[PDB]
């Protein structure tokens, strides 16, 4: 059992950590936009 | 990963701040990636978590002991490599988005 | 059993700490 909660928590923090990503990415167009 | 990935410079972001004229961003036009590559510099683990196989319908119960260390073990690393990394991006973030 | 407890308890903690980093990057209105 505890084996199906580590790796859906994995998988659930990896989602998070392509959201931050893609938000760098709008971040960047509005830079060069400001440049 | 379609590349081995080294591990980046140590975060271009202790920087303060000096007007003259210019805006201290031109230096990361050069470069298309500049900020995400930040960002995904902050983000880059340094230990994991292994994919786990399930436990059969034939296997013998564990000692609870046993199960309390690898939680543990496992907490204390989604703690230390993703859930400190991803407040971190989201600190740099907010600082970006406010300049 | 306490430690069949105690790992109830900290399964409670990470999965609330996960669900108030979802709840934290969600309000993010980067912007």
């Amino acid at each position: 059992q505890l084996e199906s909660l580590i790796n859906k928590w994995s998988l659930e923090l990896e989602d998070q950590e392509r959201h931050f990503l893609q938000q760098a990415t709008q971040v960047n167009a509005w830079d060069r936009t400001l440049i | 990963l379609s590349t081995v990935h080294p591990a980046s410079p140590p975060l271009l972001c202790t920087r303060e701040d000096v007007e003259v004229a210019e805006s201290p961003l031109r230096v990361l036009a050069e470069t298309p990636d500049s900020f995400e590559k930040h960002i995904r510099s902050i983000l880059q683990r340094s230990v994991a978590n292994p994919a786990f196989l399930k436990a059969s319908e034939k296997d013998i119960a564990p000692p609870p002991e046993e199960c309390l260390q690898l939680l543990s073990r496992a907490t204390q690393v989604f703690r230390e490599q993703y859930i400190l990394k991803q407040d971190l991006a989201k600190e740099e973030i907010q600082r970006r988005v406010k300049l | 059993d306490p430690v069949m407890a105690g790992i109830g308890e900290e399964i409670a903690h990470f999965q609330k700490e996960l669900e108030e980093l979802k709840a934290r990057t969600s309000k993010a209105c980067f912007q």
